[PDB]
């Protein structure tokens, strides 16, 4: 009747995990393929998050280590016209450095921000660095750059990646227009808390995705199909000096401000702003009631890390307030200005036994930068709050859309044909 | 026309393109690469060494002796081959690939022996 | 008699030590040489996989049912395997390799259908 | 019924596991363990590349037209067959495999240009 | 920077010598059964001492 | 005199050592120091790990 007949080269495949490559500085329709897409259980992710930190860490390894400076530093207030919103925010420190012989030392003074510094004894001339305690820090090297590069995801032989193309697909589910690609499209690894920056927009609607929308212990992704812009700033005319504390070991510092001492801030267009709110609650309510209350509400508690936009502003990290942004409640040419905080001493990824000192930047900062997506958590009347301290969210808002699976060419079937 | 632009065709389709799908299984940091490379390489001669334990080396389509049992399938050859595409059939025959893969190794098996007995 | 030692000769007379120069494609520091040996099998992997296609698996010599294209050279057989040693012949039809591997591909493929259906 | 069971049993026993065998040749810290994979995968291609040479790519047994010479061994069919374990046999003629290897090349080479005259 | 040694400070009540038991008996019977299997390689009319 | 997280402060410290892991110096019998000076230096182990 019928005999098995073997083929190899059939387009078939399995859901797998594998390990992607680069490609830094091709697509097939597959005409009638529906595919089942699942982000959040995407290695894809879990592969760029821990490509990214051991890329970090790579760049710091040849890097002047700061130990020289974990002494007692002198700090009195400084000595210029301080606005009433930075009252506090700068102290003016002396210190002995080594310098590049052993037994030579030499006198420093330098600014920090107050949120690097840390009192000792309750003491009010006598301060220490934040990770004295804890790490030693070391100094990020001037030569290179913080850009956040975009990086290609590449399939090895045997796996291929397939994209869903849908337009409307919320990251779960059958998508009814898939293509296979050879790479993925550039991602930047922009890292961002709150606000999720210059990444892709929606093609159509903005878009609410959640691993489990009903559940308020999850986060949710808004995407946005339109951007909002918004420009940041540290408003101070910063003079940069070194000294070195070792063999050819430099520390840079600021050394003094020219000028009056402002407060860093990022202005957020209101109308903009106000346009973006109204499609995000209409999309919720797809979700919620529809004769529903939708409030924004700030941040409910955490330290800076978390309760703020954390950003890198040209270099600089800054930790902006937007409280402003998520303050209304949606019942059935100004701008809004976000106060920023500025910090030398960073712990970048949710880590305890690592610190990096941002050198400081000459001059004057300004950027510009689009807001392409929202963290939101949920607590009649919903309340949505700013999330976002899991670097892994951000990632996900970009990778939502490819899938990786392994080829399987060999199969059998019954024909006519025997041997 | 492209690699598993067939995905979506019907197996008697889809079965005209098996050199596309051929060729396109081969090609501390970089060792996860290494060894992606690596076990890709095993993964591609283990097939290709299953296909020479059945007879089939050297071809893409390969017929054996083998009966087909309808309590694998049941479906008749419209159903099979001008319907149901490769991705439909291998969810629908998954449970039965081992038996039969056990079945095309016995048959081997014996044909090797009246060949060399006939050469005798 | 060793190793490209017929580099020099004849095509007709290089190609009685095809099985020289076969048998010699196979065999932080240290990790590129380990790229150098993964590197080195998936290049014979993919030559015999081409092979494969063409349905010349398992030997050095095969010939095919792909006619010569006179456009690709028009020299006579004399002129090809008592003068033209294979490095001068490469180099004369390197322009040309990839149609003519088109074309014994396209070829086996029609040669395994009619064959599963002179089968049936 | 498992790898190397029939080890201890007689050559015309131990030939019918063929396929058990086959079946087990293929699967800074962590290099020594790509090393040793990469090396398998060597060792692999090298026996299946001897075997093609030979003309016997992609079979378990293989009859050639090589005869044998009693000076290798002068044991009849029921000593070897019936008695001496592949184990025996391997110890008893390991002075003459690289002489057999030597002469199933070389027959090979003349078989394939014979077939190819006659297709001409 | 966040380096802790770790030492002994001091000790509570008497200062006394660390130890280990091995029963008696069943020692013993385990040299006779040492000593039977050392005089296959050694003589059998001997002395062996530990 | 041990010294602390910050570069500019020392900590008087006081440990019990068991003897054989101390030297005397020059023969006297206040000064000790740890018998790897000379030849190594110390790595702790990590008490997290067993
Ligand atoms: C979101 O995207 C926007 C658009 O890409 C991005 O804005 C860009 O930021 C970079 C970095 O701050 C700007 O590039 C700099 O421009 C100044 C002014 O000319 C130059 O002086 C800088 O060169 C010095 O510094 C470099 C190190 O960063 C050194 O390598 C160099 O040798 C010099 O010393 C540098 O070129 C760029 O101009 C803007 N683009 C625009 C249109 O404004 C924004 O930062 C992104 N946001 C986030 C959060 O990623
Ligand atoms: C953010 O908006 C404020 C207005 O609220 C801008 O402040 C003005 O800046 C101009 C200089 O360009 C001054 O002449 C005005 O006197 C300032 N107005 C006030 C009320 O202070 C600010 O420049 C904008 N932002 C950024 C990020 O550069
Ligand atoms: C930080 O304090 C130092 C003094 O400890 C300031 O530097 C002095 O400035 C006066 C003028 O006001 C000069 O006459 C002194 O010679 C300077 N001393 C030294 C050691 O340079 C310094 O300006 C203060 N820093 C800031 C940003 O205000
Ligand atoms: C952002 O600014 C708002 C003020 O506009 C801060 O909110 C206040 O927080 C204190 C608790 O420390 C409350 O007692 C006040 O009632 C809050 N004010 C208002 C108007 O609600 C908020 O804490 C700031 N956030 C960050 C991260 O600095
Ligand atoms: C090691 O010597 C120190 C002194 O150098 C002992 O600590 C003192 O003990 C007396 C009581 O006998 C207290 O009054 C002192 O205040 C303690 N001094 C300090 C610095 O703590 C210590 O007990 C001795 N260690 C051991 C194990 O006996
Ligand atoms: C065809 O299969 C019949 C039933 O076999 C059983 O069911 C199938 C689905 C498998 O699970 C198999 O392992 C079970 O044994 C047999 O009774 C019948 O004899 C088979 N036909 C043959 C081999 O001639
Ligand atoms: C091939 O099968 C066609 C469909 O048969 C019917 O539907 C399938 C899914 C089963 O449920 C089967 O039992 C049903 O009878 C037939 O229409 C067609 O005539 C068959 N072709 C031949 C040549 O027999
Ligand atoms: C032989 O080739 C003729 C010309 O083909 C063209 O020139 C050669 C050199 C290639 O560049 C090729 O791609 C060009 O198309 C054909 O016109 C002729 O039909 C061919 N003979 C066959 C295939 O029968
Ligand atoms: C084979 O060809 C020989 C050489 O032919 C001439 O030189 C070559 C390079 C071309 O330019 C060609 O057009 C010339 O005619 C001939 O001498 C020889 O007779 C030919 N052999 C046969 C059997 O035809
Ligand atoms: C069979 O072998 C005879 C002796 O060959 C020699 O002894 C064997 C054991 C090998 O060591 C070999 O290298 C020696 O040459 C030959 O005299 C006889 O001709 C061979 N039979 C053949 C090839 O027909
Ligand atoms: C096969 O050989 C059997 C054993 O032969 C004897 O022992 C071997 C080890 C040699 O020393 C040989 O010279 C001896 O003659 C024979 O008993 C048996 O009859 C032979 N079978 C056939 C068909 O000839
Ligand atoms: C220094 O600034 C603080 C604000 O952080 C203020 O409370 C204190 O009184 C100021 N001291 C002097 C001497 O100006
Ligand atoms: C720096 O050294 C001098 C002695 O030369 C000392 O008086 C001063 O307090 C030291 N500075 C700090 C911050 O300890
Ligand atoms: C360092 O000191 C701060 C108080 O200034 C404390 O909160 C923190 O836990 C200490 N770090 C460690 C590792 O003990
Ligand atoms: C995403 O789409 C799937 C499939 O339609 C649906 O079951 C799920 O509830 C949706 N989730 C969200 C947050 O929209
Ligand atoms: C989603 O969350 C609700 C609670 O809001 C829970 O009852 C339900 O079981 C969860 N569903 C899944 C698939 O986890
Ligand atoms: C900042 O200071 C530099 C001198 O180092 C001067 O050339 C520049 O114009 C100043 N910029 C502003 C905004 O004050
Ligand atoms: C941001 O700066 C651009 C010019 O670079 C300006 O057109 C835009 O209005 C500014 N946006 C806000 C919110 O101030
Ligand atoms: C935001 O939208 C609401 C609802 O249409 C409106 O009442 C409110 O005045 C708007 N605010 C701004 C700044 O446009
Ligand atoms: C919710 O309101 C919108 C209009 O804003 C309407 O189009 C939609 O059908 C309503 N959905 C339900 C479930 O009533
Ligand atoms: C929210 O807006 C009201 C004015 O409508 C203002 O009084 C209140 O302080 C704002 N809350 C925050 C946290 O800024
Ligand atoms: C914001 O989006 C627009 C439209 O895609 C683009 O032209 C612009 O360059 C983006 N801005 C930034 C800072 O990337
Ligand atoms: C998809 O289905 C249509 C019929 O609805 C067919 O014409 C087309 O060829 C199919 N696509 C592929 C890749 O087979
Ligand atoms: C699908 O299956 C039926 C038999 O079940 C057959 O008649 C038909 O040819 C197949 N394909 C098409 C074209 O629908
Ligand atoms: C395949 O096996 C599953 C159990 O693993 C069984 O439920 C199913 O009915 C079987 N039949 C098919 C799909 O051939
Ligand atoms: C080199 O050419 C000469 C004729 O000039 C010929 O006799 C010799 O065999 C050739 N060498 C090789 C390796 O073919
Ligand atoms: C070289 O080519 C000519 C034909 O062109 C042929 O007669 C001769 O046999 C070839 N080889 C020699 C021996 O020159
Ligand atoms: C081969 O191609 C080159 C251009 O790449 C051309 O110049 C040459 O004439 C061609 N002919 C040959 C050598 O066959
Ligand atoms: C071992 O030898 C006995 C005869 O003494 C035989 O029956 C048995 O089958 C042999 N074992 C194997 C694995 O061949
Ligand atoms: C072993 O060898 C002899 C011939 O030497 C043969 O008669 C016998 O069949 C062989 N095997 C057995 C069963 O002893
Ligand atoms: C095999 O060679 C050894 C010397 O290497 C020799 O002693 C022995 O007699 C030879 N004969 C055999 C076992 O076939
Ligand atoms: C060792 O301790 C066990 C109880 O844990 C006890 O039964 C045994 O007799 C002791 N052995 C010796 C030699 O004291
Ligand atoms: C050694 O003595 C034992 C009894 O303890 C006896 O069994 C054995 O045979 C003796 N061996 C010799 C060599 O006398
Ligand atoms: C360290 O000193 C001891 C004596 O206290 C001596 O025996 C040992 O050899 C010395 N080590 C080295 C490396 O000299």
């Amino acid at each position: 009747n019928l005999w098995v007949t073997v083929y190899y080269g059939v387009p078939v495949w399995k859901d797998a995990e594998t390990t992607l490559f680069c490609a830094s500085d091709q697509e097939i329709h597959l005409e009638n393929v529906t595919e089942e897409f699942n982000m959040w259980k995407n290695n894809m992710v879990e592969q760029m998050h821990e490509d990214i930190i051991s890329l970090w860490d790579q760049s710091l390894k040849p890097c002047v280590k700061l130990t020289p400076l974990c002494v007692t530093l002198q700090c009195t207030n400084v000595t210029n016209n301080i606005t009433d919103d930075m009252r506090g925010e700068l102290k003016n420190c002396s210190f002995n450095a080594t310098t590049e012989l052993r037994n030579k030392r030499q006198k420093v003074y330098s600014l920090f921000y107050r949120l690097d510094i840390v009192p000792m004894g309750e003491n009010s001339t006598n301060y220490r660095l934040i990770n004295c305690n804890t790490s030693a820090i070391t100094q990020a090297c001037p030569k290179v750059s913080f850009e956040p590069i975009p990086i290609h995801y590449c399939a090895p032989a045997g796996f291929a990646i397939l994209k869903c193309k849908d337009k409307k697909f919320n990251g779960t589910g059958p998508c009814p227009s898939v293509s296979t690609v050879q790479c993925t499209h550039g991602i930047k690894p922009v890292v961002s808390t709150q606000l999720l920056l210059n990444g892709s927009l929606a093609e159509e609607e903005v878009i609410i995705r959640s691993e489990n929308i009903t559940n308020n212990a999850k986060n949710i992704l808004v995407q946005l199909n339109t951007p909002v812009q918004i420009n940041c700033t540290r408003p101070n005319n910063n003079t940069v000096k070194s000294i070195r504390i070792g063999p050819g070991q430099a520390f840079y510092y600021t050394g003094d401000i020219i000028g009056d001492i402002r407060q860093a801030h990022c202005n957020v267009s209101k109308a903009t702003w106000n346009e973006t709110l109204g499609k995000v609650v209409k999309q919720l309510r797809k979700h919620f009631g529809n004769n529903t209350i939708i409030r924004f509400a700030q941040s409910s508690g955490g330290d800076l890390e978390v309760t703020t936009h954390s950003f890198n502003c040209g270099g600089e990290f800054f930790y902006c307030n937007t409280s402003g942004l998520f303050n209304s409640t949606w019942i059935s040419n100004d701008s809004i200005t976000l106060p920023c905080r500025i910090k030398q001493i960073i712990n970048m990824w949710q880590r305890i036994g690592q610190a990096m000192y941002a050198p400081p930047i000459q001059g004057v900062i300004r950027c510009v930068s689009n807001i392409t997506g929202l963290i939101l958590t949920r607590d009649t009347t919903e309340t949505f709050r700013p999330g976002g301290g899991d670097m892994r969210d951000n990632w996900r808002s970009e990778l939502y859309k490819y899938k990786v699976v392994k080829i399987e060419p060999l199969g059998v079937a019954p024909t006519r044909c025997k041997r | 026309l492209g690699f598993l632009g067939a995905a979506g065709s019907t197996m008697g389709a889809a079965s005209m393109t098996l050199t596309v799908q051929a060729r396109n299984l081969l090609s501390h940091w970089g060792i996860k690469q290494l060894q992606a490379r690596v076990l890709a390489v095993e993964h591609y001669l283990r097939d290709q060494q299953l296909l020479g334990i059945w007879g089939c080396s050297g071809k893409l389509i390969c017929c054996t002796n083998v009966p087909w049992n309808s309590s694998w399938s049941n479906r008749n050859l419209s159903e099979i081959w001008d319907n149901m595409t490769w991705l439909q059939w291998d969810k629908e025959i998954s449970n039965y690939t081992q038996i039969i893969y056990g079945l095309l190794e016995e048959s081997q098996n014996q044909q090797e022996k009246n060949e060399q007995d006939l050469l005798a």
